[PDB]
């Protein structure tokens, strides 16, 4: 209920206020997706000005990842602490979006890490958070995913959620249509092999009439 | 609550503060959401909840080992349990701030009896 | 709070309870029960109900305790590891005559549970609503209020084929492959519903929901289900025991018909 | 000869026949009452059960008192340091030097049993150090346990 | 109209049961209408009773040639399938349900005992015969429930059975139909001895108007649980007993072949049907693999 809150208190606000605004959403626990603060047209409005890097940075915790934060911590504005922990929370949810096994050194190379235990400790704090939830293997060096919420997404990308969603509607028919022929030949053969079963009784039986003679 | 025995009647008890939110105003509740939740007590809160504390409820049986500073190990181990597949020594011991071979006793302590 | 895992069961028993109640009055009424179940730490698990009986004087209703005493002291003779976990009755939303029962109920456990049961329902979904006890300060009293639960139907293949035989009424692969193309229908149904929502939130027929959308995106993300390397070989396990129970129940096949081929073969073509 | 079955179960009677008429052998015989309820790792604690109330405890011979104590909480360190300490007072007995290796030896098997409970894999080395025995002891114990 | 069955009429019961006419014709109950209800407890608890065999007593009336079975209830008595008249063990605890249900609205009287079978078919054995013959003669109307939770779990199907026994001294004519049942071997003689002294009776299930809505209504969350279960790990216990049964019936069909009647097509018969549920229970996991797993990109 966070982000409604906020976007209900920057219904009017624009300049410095909507970028401060702006900070104390990234900052703000518990808000993970900011879809709704972009699609505002004051908020879009910020292009246009010397504002653009807080449109950057929203863009980026939006639909971005922790080593995009690698080429462009020039040009953006410094982050807070939080705000860098959220940043990697969301690189997290983004790599277990892709393999339901991340493996520790994709963990340690793109999360920028030195030590096993500070890495292990982002994630269980990451876990505490109910945006991802898994398992952490240390003899294998893995991190089994069951579960990861749905990050931000563009208008460019339905067209891949209609492209995954008609495969499996296209399966789940062609399923049902050798569930259906496997029923019918089933049931012609046992009807076939009872009438076979039938005819050679009766072919019996009228040799048995036609034996008292 | 938070000090006292460990037990399904006390779970009731941290449950029915849990649903209460006049507890969320009270200096505690950061440990009593991690309590009832099976979650993970860092060094920090626990030094905190007990610089809070009154001496008479600061229990110490035979050797200091104070009583609550053991249940926050044994609860820490148990909640540990179902993050990790398998956890090594040197990183259990990390992890609750104890020697490795503190660490593999109590988790062989824990594991005979019935209590993982 | 916690999680209830209900059971189809309960349901019934409801159900028959108020189909007595009212078919031996000519009229509807209001029936109050009790569940019992298995709590293990924060995990509920309604398993069975019983009735209970309940005197309405002037405008308050309340429950015999000794009534209730004898039918758990019953009850436990029966299913020893079942506990007693809360209430059930018909209606609509909870009322005032409900949160006064409720304090009776508490009387006896700390945290009973609430379940109400519409009969009489005009949406698509199940009318059951279950319900906890959350106490409150305000205006200088203390209120106790209802706090609603999500639940999820338990899982038990004896259950599950019973409930499956008394909700259907009427060659043995022909008859099993048609209990998996009655639920594969009703997945397909729902997916091609999901996918024609996309496809009109795209080329635009409904307000652009960012909510809906993503937890679309994440559903796709989730396929496939659990592919990993340890799976294919689990499976392959699986597949070649059943593969050669089936080998070898062919075999014994084949010899009984070798012994009647062999026994119908020693009469005609004997010379001894 | 070692084998005292016989007198093992006529210790029981003895303890009240001979009591007020066996007055030299009184000051054995209550020392070896303890042996015949201990060899069979049962029988709680003898100290206070029959009759021989009036003389709980003695004060030369305490630690022979706690020796069924530290037998039943199966703690080896209570046994070897009251062995250590009150050595020749314990020890100093003829029938203790037959049964003392058989005391100090069921012990450590059920130490060694519910040390292994928890494991999958362990080391010897390690189980070395627990029982106050070298490698080689406790190589041959694992042995003759498994057997 | 479905549920005008659910209505209890006293004075038509107390005719009826002054009248008896079940005295005068050995064959007289045909029909056996059990409520979804019943069904679903009695199933319930023969699954909670494990391994063992466990009874109870069911409730209900007659109408006509046939027996309604309403509510089930059940009783805390266990050894039964060796000892006689069992239920008597706890024949306070029949007082004190029972005088409890009446205060509920429960008014149906005792009609019939049921008790479970795990995993060697649904009949009768000869101390249920006794049993049986001891209860028709001293609580006419009843009949016998037996049970196969095990069975109904690996087939797939509800395997329940009604049964009544005939009266000592009487003689059944014909009624030799016989279909099969796979019997184990250690207790494939009860079945032999005590075959004609009891005939099985028609069973069909019938539910309420309200709970046909609510059944209709629970197929929306209740789906999941059909593709989402595995049979092959549920029963893998079941077919490693079945399969010792069987190769034991097959010392039993060699040593006849090297000379109780052609025991290698029943032999044949057992192995076509474990094999079947086997095959059964991997074309399940075949499916959910082809919907589930075959998905990516
Ligand atoms: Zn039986």
């Amino acid at each position: 209920n966070l982000l409604e809150q906020f976007i209900l208190l920057a219904k009017g606000t624009s300049g410095s206020a909507l970028t401060a605004l702006i900070s104390q959403v990234l900052e703000a626990p518990g808000v993970y997706v900011f879809g709704e603060l972009l699609e505002l047209a004051n908020v879009q409005e910020l292009a246009e000005g010397a504002n653009a890097a807080y449109l950057q940075l929203l863009n980026l915790f939006a639909y971005g990842t922790y080593p995009d934060y690698i080429a462009n911590k020039e040009s953006l504005p410094e982050l807070s602490t939080a705000q860098q922990n959220k940043l990697k929370h969301l690189t997290i949810v983004s790599l277990a979006s892709r393999m339901k096994c991340i493996p520790y050194s994709v963990l340690l190379k793109d999360l920028e890490m030195r030590n096993l235990r500070e890495l292990e400790d982002l994630i269980i704090e990451a876990v505490y958070t109910d945006i991802i939830q898994g398992k952490l293997d240390q003899r294998n060096q893995l991190l089994e995913v069951d579960f990861c919420i749905g990050r931000d997404i563009r208008k460019k990308d339905i067209n891949n959620i209609v492209k995954t969603l008609h495969e499996w509607c296209d399966g789940c028919e062609a399923v049902l249509l050798g569930i259906e022929q496997q029923v019918l030949r089933a049931n012609q053969y046992k009807e076939n092999h009872n009438r076979t079963q039938q005819q050679v009784e009766a072919e019996v039986t009228n040799i048995k009439k036609t034996l008292k003679a | 609550t938070i000090l006292a025995s460990a037990g399904q009647q006390r779970s009731r008890m941290l449950a029915t503060l849990f649903k209460d939110e006049r507890c969320q105003q009270l200096a505690a509740y950061g440990i009593l959401e991690k309590m009832y939740l099976d979650r993970i007590i860092r060094g920090n809160q626990l030094q905190e909840f007990a610089a809070m504390l009154m001496p008479h409820q600061k229990a110490t049986t035979a050797d200091g080992s104070s009583i609550l500073d053991r249940a926050v190990i044994e609860h820490n181990l148990l909640s540990a349990s179902k993050l990790y597949n398998n956890i090594t020594f040197e990183e259990l011991g990390a992890l609750l701030e104890i020697p490795a071979a503190k660490a593999e006793k109590i988790a062989s302590q824990m594991i005979t009896e019935g209590r993982m | 709070s916690v999680s209830v895992a209900l059971h189809p069961l309960v349901i019934l028993n409801i159900s028959d309870h108020w189909i007595r109640m009212r078919s031996q009055e000519g009229r509807p009424v209001q029936v109050i029960g009790a569940l019992i179940g298995k709590q293990e730490g924060r995990n509920i698990e309604v398993m069975n109900s019983f009735e209970l009986l309940s005197h309405t004087v002037e405008e308050k209703i309340i429950i015999d305790k000794e009534y209730y005493y004898t039918k758990e002291e019953q009850f436990k003779q029966v299913f020893k590891e079942l506990e007693f976990l809360g209430w059930y009755t018909t209606g609509g939303p909870p009322d005032p005559s409900d949160i006064h029962v409720h304090k009776q109920v508490c009387e006896i456990i700390e945290s009973p549970l609430f379940l109400k049961l519409n009969p009489m329902t005009k949406h698509t979904d199940l009318p059951v609503s279950v319900f906890e006890s959350v106490i409150d300060i305000i205006n200088g009293e203390a209120t106790m209020l209802f706090a609603e639960l999500t639940y999820t139907l338990a899982t038990e293949e004896a259950e599950r084929i019973g409930v499956d035989h008394v909700a259907r009424m009427t060659s043995t692969v022909a008859e099993h492959l048609i209990a998996q193309h009655s639920a594969i229908k009703m997945l397909h149904s729902r997916v091609k519903l999901i996918l024609e929502y996309v496809k009109a939130s795209e080329a635009g027929e409904v307000p652009f929901n960012h909510e809906i959308l993503r937890e679309a995106y994440a559903l796709c993300h989730c396929l496939p289900v659990l592919s990993t390397d340890k799976f294919k070989t689990d499976f392959y396990d699986q597949c070649n025991d059943v593969g050669l129970m089936a080998y070898l129940g062919t075999i014994t096949k084949t010899c009984n018909t070798m012994n009647q081929f062999v026994n119908k073969f020693n009469v005609l073509y004997d010379r001894q | 000869e070692g084998e005292f079955e016989k007198a093992h179960t006529d210790f029981f009677e003895a303890f009240k026949n001979y009591d007020e008429s066996g007055s030299p052998r009184r000051t054995t015989c209550l020392k070896y009452l303890v042996l015949a309820n201990m060899l069979m790792k049962s029988g709680i604690n003898p100290f206070d059960s029959q009759e021989a109330k009036p003389y709980k405890n003695d004060p030369e011979i305490l630690a022979m008192t706690n020796l069924v104590s530290a037998y039943q909480n199966n703690d080896i360190t209570e046994f070897e340091k009251i062995l250590k300490t009150n050595h020749s007072n314990i020890m100093d007995d003829p029938f203790i030097r037959e049964h003392i290796e058989e005391l100090l030896r069921n012990i450590r098997t059920q130490v060694l049993i519910k040390l292994i409970k928890p494991y999958t894999r362990i080391h010897i080395p390690f189980i070395s150090k627990e029982l106050n025995i070298d490698v080689a002891d406790v190589e041959s114990l694992l042995v003759q346990c498994i057997l | 109209s479905i549920d005008e069955i659910y209505k209890y009429d006293k004075k038509q019961q107390q005719e009826i049961l002054a009248a008896k006419p079940w005295t005068k014709d050995h064959h007289y109950f045909k029909y056996c209408k059990i409520s979804a209800l019943a069904l679903l407890k009695m199933v319930m608890h023969a699954r909670s009773g494990g391994n063992l065999e466990v009874m109870g007593l069911m409730l209900g009336k007659v109408d006509g040639e046939t027996m309604i079975i309403m509510d089930s209830f059940a009783l805390p008595v266990e050894g039964t399938e060796t000892r006689v008249n069992a239920q008597a063990a706890a024949y306070e605890y029949m007082a004190a349900y029972i005088e409890n249900a009446k205060q509920v609205g429960r008014l149906e009287n005792a009609i019939g005992w049921y008790h479970s079978h795990p995993g060697y078919g649904c009949w009768l054995s000869g101390i249920d015969v006794s049993t049986q013959m001891l209860n028709q003669q001293f609580q006419e109307p009843f009949v016998a429930v037996v049970i196969d939770p095990t069975r109904t779990i690996s087939a797939g199907k509800v395997n329940l059975g009604a049964f009544r026994t005939y009266p000592k001294g009487y003689k059944p004519p014909d009624e030799g139909p016989s279909e099969y049942q796979t019997i184990p071997l250690n207790k494939i003689e009860d079945f032999g001895v005590h075959c004609k002294q009891y005939y099985a009776l028609e069973v069909s299930y019938f539910k309420s108007s309200l709970d046909r809505k609510l059944l209709e209504l629970l197929w929306n969350k209740y789906w999941v649980n059909t593709l989402s279960s595995s049979s092959l790990l549920t029963n893998a216990d079941y077919t490693t007993g079945q399969v010792f049964d069987l190769s034991e019936k097959l010392e039993q069909s060699e040593a006849q072949l090297g000379r109780s009647e052609d025991k290698l097509a029943k032999a044949t018969r057992d192995s076509c049907k474990t094999t079947i549920e086997a095959i059964h229970g991997l074309m399940s996991q075949v499916i959910k693999d082809k919907l589930f797993n075959q998905i990516n990109i």
